[PDB]
């Protein structure tokens, strides 16, 4: 019904944007979107299914935030091929259908169907963002045979083909792995990330701001529907939790340090599963996002290819307003308090202790210490050093945003008691 | 190993082949506008078994040197010739060619059976397309072996053991 | 890439080696390379007499071999200032016009075969039997003719000469229509002919393209007109012309040749 | 039930393709291979299970077909300006 | 039926070996055809008939000489040095390939099932209603992710 | 079948190998008409030695064809080669048996086919991608570049027609509710002939199978007197007649199945006689294209992809979804009929100024 | 565009014959007609033009 | 259901043809003289067929290609429904109809665009 709205506009937008000019066509995409974000959030609290699209306060979330990144992700395009507006409009439609089902089919049909445009995105012809499509797209092709012979195993134990199944034993027990790597890729768990750094490394920043957010959440809403072993998630967690951070010492490439910390990031959300407490994990999500939008944007406004850290220092003397936000976000990104991140690990931690897992939790915790390395690394960096190299100054649109963000983050650091109430499914 | 050695056989085979023949023309003369003529028209060539009229020798094995040839043609002709299956028999058609009519030159090459070897000469620049009939009426009786030279003498049922088949 | 078209092929059949530089679909330049025969009667011919150069002539022209007979004649004519008598004349343009015609058929026959539809090829050439027997009658040769002959041709026509001659002057003019009717209709003559052949009309001056080209471009230019010899200038008759240098235009253009040819031996 | 261990070792199988594979295109091939041990599987199931599973087919064929397309379509994009022939010869995202 | 159902299996299994073995593009591609041709006359003989089809003219029919022509678009490979032709893991790989099933033949010794829904095998009569309703979404996606396919295949390869 | 015959593997059998060698005469005495009749058309004498009427030419021509070099040339390999022809003429050869050759039980009160499955549509539209498979095969087989391209092009086109067959199909199993010949030959034998219902996709249909290789859209590069066919001219003796052969079995199977469809082979309630209906529909429709391919010319692919796939075939589905939208709603059947019978009309007017 | 341009020295055969060859002059103008084209195109926009080979051959 | 007689009777009737297909090639194989391809270097036009200068090929090829896979699985959902086609009633000619119509704009964007020349 939102839904309704999206692939009307998808379709219809198709044909026109032949005649129309491509600034048209940026003018005609921003209003479809916004539009059908509005009329979403307007039905909060209208819980409606037609068919395996069901509509909850979950699916509802989660789209809003998937939505929102790409609004901003659309801002930032200034370069004249239509097509970067056109495919991601599409991919959003499929990630607003992945949420809202639980019938395996359509959830194979709809992880397929958001991660194919992305791959045409990962293309301005920059070559590295090509040699990087190429093994993305092959590991992709892999992690679709999984799913796809995990779900053949899902009817296999049982006639079902929708989760809230009966379940069994030990085919079940297989099974449910089966699916997890697939959406474990897609959600870049350990490991099953690796490409995501090297990606990332070859790719433009407004691309992997879309990625960044929207896969990652998606990945979850699904992995949410799904009921998974604590000890199999704790493994693949802890993985990615070390491996990450250790990486991320290595570094010379923010993003693929940010690509390495969204896999502890993705670990730490991981936590939330057991319980599967999707207030908690929404808010999570939502958090993650904000920070790493506004992050991107800023990387982009340097410069939309390769970055050293050094590029990064004396930012408050490029712009002032801009190094505070970015500061904001590392501590967030750090989960420092009062900032709302410290509510989203706390949260997670909350339905972790609820399950008793301990030395998980401790490992967790370790690790994150280790991050704020690189976080004071480019969040003081901002201050010191009087150089710079040449920088753009951007729009006042994504200029305001960036700074919104910075206060919303601070602010719902501030006032988590608003959210929380509407994360109950919405409202 | 081609049809032949008992005598129900090499009769049969050779019906088939002589009755079969699907000529290749290698013009380069007025001999070509004429050999049109001699396809249609007035006469059918589709009652000896002829639809091939054109260029493949990945249709044919009848060789219809038609026409007076220079010097760069040699070793195309040749190849042209090799290009061809192993039993495959040579018409010289025309004077042209023949024995170079008219012209003795440099530039020309005269008897064209220098090239390749031949088992028909056909004068005549112009000949008459009938004449060629006659000479492909020789062709069948030739090849079915049923011919001989003007002192009796006999000889091979193909143009290909004169000079080396390939 | 650089394609190699050799000689004989399929049925086209000039000696060409063509050097297609290609786009892998398209035609960029063709580089052609020819020159795989020669003879070199130049040469030859001033190794025979002036009688003997008359066998010469019509053994560089498939077509039309009555013309290069003509315009040689008429070279030798001139330079010991002969004269040729009146019916002389009658029958030179006669058998040129006829010549023409041979020609055109051939021209279209081959058209009609090198590609399109392949059928029509044989009606035309049932005509330039028509025409052949008119030839092989008076002369006595299918073709190459040695019946002109210096002071104007050697001997009289036949009287049989005159029945044929009627003849298919009627069967004709319905039988040209019905060639026509074949191409300017049929929207897919349109497809393949219309767009190409292109070339200005200054540039095929530059270049060097001689009527029926020139005038496949509607560029008036008859050499007959223009420098007008025997007979011919007391014989009406018109030019044909297009009015564009493609291949559409061409191939109407010679239809109405043979008509207006058709008028001069109808005059003659 | 012999079927469904096959369609066990068809998959199998189509891994070690897949990983043998040195060239891109082929590593492709031993995917699909692998998508249809899945639906072997899938088709035995659907005569215990009732035929949910030939509609399931339907759509899986129809994924992995377009799945395929695009794939082969990047590969093109990848070699219309180059000779190379394997996903390895393009290597600078390592590090 | 266990001789000949044997064969067929052993077949179609024989085919995979070929397709994995193969470094001659042509024969192996084509291989893989005639994997598809036992693995469809599997199908039909399960009574999946529909499905039969459409195996044979999509997957098979379809899809590998789309395959075909690209490796002609670009020619054929054989050359077997990577930067590293990682002879070392060819073994390695074997391994994970045992592993990999011997997990599931554990799980399956254990297996029991019948096979006994039969009505009507594949055959899209009484399938039709069913997908038209049920599967309704299914198909609707399925033909906007084709259609979003297209776009991108056009826009990956043009300028433009 | 579920209301028909069933007949010994041995019958079956039968029936298969003198199908088979049936169609092997078959394409032998088609040549000599061909040729005649063509001859004939362009008024001309033809084969009359040799025979009377050139009888035993091919006979000759087989021989020919038979007792040469049949080698493969290096830069090719020499499995590809050898199977690259029989590929295609085992799946021209295959598809035939499917369909009938007169009322049930009544080759002598045995079965008038030799397969007859319950799913007629499907066979055919199945075997309908294996020729082209062939096709392109051999054009890489052969090794040249040149070859190659040609084959390129003409499977491409070919498989671009071969998509709207699929389009025409559809339509008829609306009509009858079920898609196995006889059923289909039985709803003609109520209402009527199928092409009454459904004027354009007869239309639509009968032009589309034009466009198989057939040597009638007459420009493919087809071979024989153009620019060539690549599965050609690389090609030596038998294997040359194998491909030549198949274009014809296409050729005549393609008019065979025309007959199938719009009308039903012997259905005619004016009289029932077997066979002959059959060859009277086969013939017409033989000399239809035949006289079309005369007098008509070779056509550049560029035009024809152009052509079918801007125009044909989205007019085509667009029949069918008008007939879908009738047939939905179930309504009379009549409301087609008007339809199609006046587009015919129209398209007819269209014809002249 | 047909003539024969023959200088005779007076001798029994000419010191010079010349022939202007039309054809073989409207060929020059041939990579020119046939540039930008399209292949099946290039075939027939030879045959427009007319080649008889001894004009050019000679 | 359907009677297994005739799929049976399909892989007989593969097996006829397959046989006769063999025979007839060994045939053609076994006659005949055999000749070294001494004089062989090129089969078809001395100057040399042109190949090696090209690896490359026109891109348009692969959008037929890639276009007529996408239509064959268009076609084959069509058929279920053109079955039971009637009795599905509107509810079900709408969800076709958009189906379509989803098949149709693909056509429409890559004509308007055109870059198959
Ligand atoms: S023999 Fe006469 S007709 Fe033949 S090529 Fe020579 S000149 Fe021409």
């Amino acid at each position: 019904m939102t839904l309704a709205i999206l692939a009307v506009f998808s379709v219809a937008l198709t044909l026109l944007g032949f005649v129309l000019p491509p600034q048209g066509v940026k003018r005609a995409t921003l209003l479809g979107l916004a539009l059908a974000l509005a009329s979403l959030l307007l039905t909060w609290g209208k819980p409606f299914a037609f068919g395996p699209y069901a509509v909850d306060g979950v699916s509802q979330v989660f789209t809003l935030l998937a939505l929102l990144g790409a609004l901003w992700t659309v801002g930032l395009v200034r370069s004249g091929r239509f097509e970067f507006y056109l495919l991601v409009l599409y991919a959003a439609l499929g990630m607003h259908l992945l949420a809202s089902t639980r019938h395996l089919l359509l959830m194979l049909v709809a992880l397929e169907a958001l991660s194919l445009p992305l791959y045409a995105l990962a293309t301005w012809r920059r070559g590295q963002g090509l040699e990087a499509a190429l093994k993305y797209f092959l590991l992709g092709a892999l992690a679709a045979a999984f799913f796809l012979y995990g779900a053949a195993l899902f009817y296999g134990a049982t006639g079902s083909l929708v989760l809230g199944a009966p379940g069994e034993g030990p085919l079940y027990a297989l099974a449910l792995g089966l699916l997890l790597v697939g959406l474990g890729f897609k959600a870049a768990l350990a490991p099953f990330h690796f490409w995501t750094p090297d990606v990332y490394q070859g790719s433009p920043t407004p691309v992997v701001l879309f990625m960044a957010t929207s896969v990652k959440a998606a990945a979850f809403a699904a992995l949410l529907r799904v009921a998974a072993p604590p000890e199999a998630l704790a493994l693949l967690v802890a993985l990615s939790v070390v491996v990450g951070n250790l990486a991320a010492l290595a570094q010379k490439e923010a993003k693929r340090l940010l690509a390495y910390s969204s896999i502890a990031h993705a670990g730490y959300m991981a936590l939330a599963l057991y319980t599967g407490n999707a207030q908690a994990l929404g808010f999570y999500l939502l958090t993650y996002v904000l920070a790493t939008g506004l992050a991107f944007a800023v990387l982009s406004q340097i410069s939309p290819d390769r970055v050293p850290l050094e590029a990064l220092r004396g930012l408050y003397r490029k712009d002032p307003l801009l190094g505070l936000a970015f500061l904001v976000a590392m501590l967030s990104l750090l989960g420092l308090p009062p900032l709302a991140g410290f509510w989203g690990k706390y949260l997670a931690f909350a339905e972790a202790a609820r399950a008793g897992a301990w030395g998980v939790l401790v490992l967790a915790l370790v690790t994150s210490a280790v991050s704020a390395y690189y976080y004071l690394g480019l969040g003081l960096a901002v201050f010191a050093r009087p150089e710079e190299t040449p920088f753009r100054p951007g729009p006042p649109w994504a200029r305001a945003a960036v700074v919104a963000a910075g206060v919303l983050l601070l602010a719902l650091g501030l006032l988590p008691g608003l959210v929380l109430p509407a994360l109950a499914a919405g409202g | 190993r081609e049809g032949i050695l008992f005598t129900t056989l090499e009769k049969l085979v050779a019906w088939g082949r002589s009755n079969s023949l699907w000529p290749a023309t290698f013009g380069l003369a007025c001999c070509a506008i004429e050999m049109m003529a001699s396809t249609d028209a007035r006469n059918d060539l589709a009652r000896f078994g002829s639809e091939v009229f054109r260029a493949s020798p990945r249709q044919a094995d009848v060789m219809i040197v038609a026409g007076r040839l220079s010097k760069k043609m040699a070793p195309v002709m040749r190849r042209v010739w090799e290009q061809m299956p192993d039993p495959k028999w040579v018409i010289s058609m025309g004077a042209c060619a023949s024995s170079g009519g008219m012209f003795n030159n440099y530039a020309i090459v005269q008897n064209v059976d220098s090239v390749v070897p031949v088992d028909v000469y056909v004068p005549g620049c112009p000949p008459r397309p009938e004449a060629l009939i006659y000479a492909v009426m020789q062709l069948q009786k030739k090849v079915r072996g049923q011919a001989y030279n003007e002192r009796g003498e006999r000889l091979p049922p193909v143009a290909a053991w004169k000079r080396t088949r390939g | 890439m650089t394609l190699n078209v050799g000689p004989q092929h399929p049925s086209t059949h000039g000696v060409l080696r063509l050097m297609v530089t290609l786009s892998g679909e398209e035609v960029l330049e063709v580089v052609p390379h020819i020159g795989y025969l020669h003879t070199g009667f130049e040469k030859t011919m001033e190794h025979r007499t002036y009688l003997q150069n008359i066998t010469y002539t019509p053994r560089m022209d498939y077509l039309h071999s009555f013309a290069h007979d003509l315009a040689y004649a008429l070279a030798v004519e001139k330079l010991l200032g002969a004269v040729v008598p009146p019916r002389a004349e009658t029958i030179r343009v006669i058998l040129n016009e006829l010549s023409r015609l041979a020609s055109h058929l051939v021209f279209l026959g081959t058209g009609l075969l090198d590609l399109g539809a392949l059928t029509p090829f044989f009606y035309a050439f049932r005509e330039r039997e028509t025409i052949l027997d008119l030839f092989e009658w008076v002369t006595g040769q299918r073709f190459h003719h040695n019946y002109i002959r210096i002071g104007g041709v050697k001997e009289d026509l036949p009287e049989e000469f005159v029945p044929e001659l009627k003849k298919l002057l009627e069967v004709l003019p319905h039988r040209i229509d019905e060639y026509e009717a074949l191409f300017a209709e049929s929207p897919i003559f349109y497809e393949r002919a219309r767009g190409v052949g292109v070339i200005p009309p200054e540039v095929a001056i530059d270049l060097g393209l001689t009527g029926g080209s020139l005038r496949a471009s509607g560029v008036n230019y008859d050499v007959r007109k223009a420098y007008p010899y025997s007979g011919y200038e007391t014989y009406t008759f018109d030019v044909p012309l297009g009015e564009r240098g493609d291949v559409f235009d061409r191939m109407l253009v010679r239809i109405r040749e043979m008509r207006e040819s058709v008028k001069i031996i109808k005059q003659a | 039930m012999s079927y469904l261990l096959t369609s066990a070792l068809l998959f199998a199988l189509g891994v070690y393709g897949v990983l043998t594979r040195r060239t891109a295109i082929l590593v492709f091939l031993s995917i699909e291979l692998m998508l249809n041990a899945a639906n072997l599987s899938l088709v035995g199931f659907a005569r215990a299970y009732g035929l949910d599973g030939q509609v399931a087919a339907l759509m899986v064929i129809a994924v992995a077909a377009a799945e395929v397309a695009v794939g082969l379509g990047l590969i093109v994009a990848i070699f219309r300006h180059r000779e190379s022939t394997a996903v390895d010869d393009l290597s600078e995202l390592r590090g | 039926m266990s001789l000949l159902e044997g064969l067929a299996l052993f077949l179609l299994l024989l085919s995979g070996v070929l397709v994995v073995t193969l470094r001659n593009a042509i024969h192996a591609a084509l291989a893989l055809i005639l994997n598809f041709l036992v693995l469809a006359g599997v199908y039909v003989a399960l009574d999946a008939r529909f499905l039969g089809f459409i195996q044979v003219i999509v997957y098979a029919g379809a899809i590998v000489v789309l395959f075909l022509f690209v490796i002609m678009l670009l020619f054929a490979a054989q050359g077997e040095i990577g930067f590293d032709p990682l002879v070392r893991s060819r073994p390695l790989a074997a391994l994970l390939a045992l592993g990999v099933a011997g997990i599931l033949a554990a799980g399956l010794w254990g297996l029991d099932l019948a096979f006994t829904q039969d009505l009507k095998g594949g055959l899209p009569q009484a399938l039709g209603p069913l997908l038209y309703g049920d599967w309704l979404f299914v198909l609707l996606a399925v033909g906007f992710l084709l259609m979003a396919a297209t776009v991108v295949a056009v826009a990956l390869v043009e300028p433009g | 079948t579920w209301s028909y015959p069933v007949d010994p593997y041995w019958m079956v059998a039968l029936k298969a190998l003198l199908v088979v060698v049936g169609l092997l005469t078959a394409f032998a005495f088609m040549t000599l008409i061909e040729r005649r009749l063509l001859a004939r058309f362009q008024v001309r004498m033809g084969p009359n030695r040799v025979g009377p009427f050139g009888l035993l030419q091919p006979l000759a021509d087989a021989i020919k064809s038979i007792f040469k070099e049949d080698i493969v040339v290096a830069q090719a390999d020499r499995f590809l080669f050898v199977l690259a022809p029989l590929i295609s003429v085992v799946f021209a050869l295959l598809a035939f048996g499917l369909i009938p050759f007169g009322p049930p039980g009544s080759f002598f009160g045995y079965q008038p086919w030799v397969i007859n499955l319950d799913l007629g549509i499907l066979y055919l539209f199945a075997v309908s991608e294996l020729a082209v498979y062939g096709i392109f095969l051999s054009g890489w087989a052969s090794g040249s570049k040149y070859s190659l391209l040609g084959s390129l092009r003409s499977s491409a086109s070919l498989i671009s027609y071969e998509l709207g067959l699929g389009l025409a199909l559809l339509a008829p199993v609306l009509l009858v509710g079920s898609l196995n010949l006889n059923d289909i030959v039985n709803w003609q034998k109520e209402h009527g002939w199928l092409f009454l219902y459904a004027f354009p996709a007869f239309l639509v249909y009968l032009i589309a199978s034009m466009a198989e290789a057939a040597r009638t859209p007459f420009d493919l590069p087809e071979a024989e007197q153009e620019l060539v066919g690549g599965y050609h001219t690389e090609y030596s003796s038998i294997k040359w007649a194998l491909f030549q052969m198949a274009e014809y079995i296409h050729f005549i199977t393609a008019s065979a199945l025309i007959p199938t469809l719009f009308l039903g082979g012997w259905t005619m309630p004016v009289l029932e006689v077997p066979y002959l209906w059959m060859f009277l529909k086969i013939a017409f429709f033989l000399f239809f294209f035949i006289w079309i391919r005369a007098t008509w010319f070779r056509l550049r692919y560029d035009q024809l992809l152009r052509f079918g796939w801007g125009f044909l075939f989205p007019l085509a589905l667009l029949w069918f979804l008008v007939t879908a939208l009738v047939v939905a709603l179930d309504l009379p059947r009549t409301y087609l009929l008007y339809l199609s019978a006046l587009s015919f009309l129209v398209l007819l007017g269209a014809v002249l100024y | 565009e047909l003539g024969y341009y023959i200088v005779s020295d007076g001798g029994s055969m000419p010191y010079r014959v010349k022939v202007r060859a039309p054809s073989f002059v409207n060929l020059q103008s041939l990579p020119y007609a046939c540039k930008g084209e399209q292949v099946p195109d290039m075939v027939a926009i030879i045959a427009s033009l007319d080649p008889v080979m001894g004009d050019v051959d000679r | 259901m359907a009677p297994i007689q005739e799929y049976v009777g399909t892989l007989i009737y593969v097996g006829v043809a397959l046989f006769i297909g063999v025979a007839a090639l060994l045939v053609g194989a076994l006659l005949g003289p055999k000749k070294p391809g001494r004089a062989k270097l090129m089969p078809y036009e001395s100057g040399n067929d042109p190949a090696g200068e090209v690896k490359r090929f026109p891109v348009h090829f692969y959008v037929v290609a890639m276009l007529f896979i996408l239509f064959d699985v268009e076609v084959a959902f069509l058929w279920p429904y053109a079955v039971s086609a009637g009795g599905l009633g509107l509810y079900g000619f709408l969800g076709v109809l958009a189906f379509t119509l989803l098949l149709f704009v693909g056509f429409l964007y890559e004509w308007w665009k055109g870059v198959m020349r």
